[PDB]
RNA sequence: AUGGCCAGAAAGUGGUGUUGACGCAAUGUGAUUUC
RNA sequence: UUUUUACUUAUUCAAUGAAGCGGGGCUGGACUUGCGUCCAACUUCUGGAGUUAAGGUCC
């Protein structure tokens, strides 16, 4: 593991318009069932490019342009605030509060379903993959699509070696004694 | 305007009661980083 | 002298003026370091009756301890 | 004529296009801790409700009256080291020639300084005029002084600058100064200054000295309160 | 997630956590077939 | 003396390289009033490039 899989810090660009990034690589994260998308953005204040790691939704490819911000279009790979999405759209890597760079629905094949908006309170209601019903601030960002790598748990592990190789990078207690 | 003449009278009162040195120069800072000033060693 | 008035004022610790001063000074001392040098005693009458003199070689250090 | 080889390249500083220019970020500079502490200390002293005995020190003498007071008091600065040395040499000469020091030295007239000395003079009702610095820290050293002067019937005035009083008394800082008596050619000036203080400072602060200070809300909080009150009035 | 499981005498202390339900933690049973 | 109903200045949590927070002014669009609100200023076919201010005007 090299870098955490977080969104951009919330700044002027996402709070007022949109910014374009380029997907350079799709990489395997050891200990994580989902691929990570390495996306390079521009810095609005300096000449150097900023390289970032996202959680890759299904259908992304290398060389794809994604758009993150308030006014970005509704396309797979775009990062949008929940105020900018309609009813029934599911998003991934949802922020609990604006600025924590995403906390909800990060696992492969999972998504968070925006079930409602309350514009008077500036809030939104969402449905979690566990079936829980939650209220989050509507300025929290969400990333369009469902997380790539779905169907991972359908295949049986079938071997103690494969379970060992699964948990040896995940640090979980294995083998488990009664 | 009435607000304009009131502002002129208030400025005259401020100058009479406090003086004319109402403004202070402030350095502009293109960075948000403060550095320790280099002094004589 | 003024220190008689300061002593009788320091006896009244629940008055509005003393409570206000204690509140703002507690805020300042909590945002300062746990141990830090005071340039002068904040209670000159108490320091003088405990032995402080305005002479070179007398130092005042302010400290907070968990109660 | 201008050379046609020159061309203009305007830069648009919107989002996503060319790099933002270097603007003044002084409102958002990460200041050192002591600067932040002193600014927050001043802000907190404005925000909290100040009792009247401290808030009475906000009302000070104005520029003209403070200038007249310093014009009078600058004639009565204390003796310097060189002047005292010369006076001591003259008195030693008089002693050697067989005369008292009172025969060669006259009665001095100076301003009185030092907090204990001025408080003693006020209690003995000797001080004709008292000037108290507005920025003594700790404030307990002078917080009783207006009440003491009011009880003793002494004209007092709060003036800006303990350093300004120190320039009078040849020190870095003086908390309070006083005049007990002056020379005959300055008695009229002292009486005129005392009367000017009486009808120009004390009569104006007679009511405002009893009020609680502070209570000022912030800029953003005031804007929020104005918006809320406007919304409540509209709805 | 102002969460669960923990650790430390305490801490502006640490782990899980470069973690977010196809996950984490504790259990009971223990391929398939039968049930 | 009690209740709620708010505010932020104590205290707690989070983010940043403490970079654009709030209130106004300019422009355009909507409604309403018969001229105040709110809402937007700015980059979407392309795995390129963007950095040393170009320029205007008084000296």
């Amino acid at each position: 593991r090299k870098a955490p899989a977080k969104f951009r810090p919330l700044d002027y660009a996402e709070r007022h318009g949109y910014i374009r990034g380029i997907v350079k690589e799709i990489i395997h994260d050891p200990g994580r069932g989902a691929p990570l998308a390495r996306v390079v953005f521009r810095s609005p204040y300096k000449y150097k490019q900023i390289t970032e790691t996202f959680i890759a939704n299904e259908g992304m490819y290398t060389g794809q342009f994604i758009y993150a911000g308030k006014n970005a279009a509704l396309t797979v790979g775009n990062i949008l605030p929940l105020s900018s999405v309609p009813e029934g759209t599911v998003v991934s890597n949802v922020e609990e509060k604006p600025g924590d760079r995403g906390a909800l629905g990060r696992t492969s094949g999972n998504y968070v379903t925006v079930v409602g908006h309350n514009p008077d309170e500036g809030k939104t209601r969402i449905k979690l993959p566990s079936g829980a019903k939650k209220v989050v601030p509507s300025s929290s960002r969400g990333m369009i699509g469902i997380v790539a790598g779905g169907g991972r748990t359908d295949k049986p592990l079938l071997k103690a070696s494969r379970a060992k190789h699964k948990f040896a990078v995940k640090r979980n207690r294995w083998p488990k004694t009664r | 305007s009435k607000a304009a003449k009131g502002a002129q009278a208030k400025k005259a009162a401020q100058a009479a009661l406090k003086g004319v040195h109402s403004h202070k120069k402030t350095k502009v800072r293109k960075s948000t980083t403060f550095h320790r000033p280099k002094t004589l060693v | 002298g003024a220190l008689k008035y300061l002593e009788e004022l320091s006896k009244k610790k629940q008055s509005d003026v003393v409570r206000f001063l204690l509140r703002v000074r507690c805020w300042e001392y909590r945002q300062l370091n746990v141990i830090h040098r005071a340039s002068r005693p904040s209670r000159p009458d108490k320091a003088r009756r405990l032995g402080y003199k305005a002479k070179q070689g007398y130092v005042i250090y302010r400290v907070r301890v968990r109660r | 004529p201008k050379n046609p080889l020159l061309e203009k390249r305007p830069r648009n500083f919107g989002i996503g296009q060319d790099i933002q220019p270097k603007r003044n970020l002084s409102r958002m500079v990460k200041w050192p801790e002591y600067i932040r502490l002193q600014r927050q200390k001043k802000i907190l002293r404005m925000r909290l409700k100040v009792p009247p005995a401290i808030a009475q020190f906000q009302y000070t003498l104005d520029k003209n009256l403070a200038a007249q007071a310093f014009k009078l008091l600058n004639k009565y600065r204390p003796e310097t080291k060189q002047e005292k040395k010369e006076r001591l040499l003259r008195e030693a000469t008089a002693i050697k020639e067989g005369k008292k020091k009172e025969d060669v030295s006259k009665k001095p007239y100076t301003v009185k300084y030092g907090l204990n000395h001025v408080v003693g003079l006020i209690e003995n009702k000797k001080a004709s005029l008292v000037l108290i610095a507005n920025d003594v820290d700790p404030i307990e050293l002078v917080v009783f002084l207006p009440a003491l002067c009011r009880k003793m019937g002494i004209p007092y005035a709060i003036i800006k600058g303990k350093a300004r009083l120190g320039t009078l008394v040849h020190k870095k800082t003086a908390a309070v100064v006083a005049i007990t008596e002056v020379r005959s050619e300055d008695k009229n000036e002292l009486a005129k200054l005392i009367s000017a203080v009486k009808e120009g400072y004390l009569e104006k602060v007679e009511d405002t000295r009893k009020r609680w200070g502070g209570g000022i809300m912030g800029f953003k909080a005031q804007k929020r309160e104005e918006k809320r009150k406007k919304s409540l009035e509209t709805a």
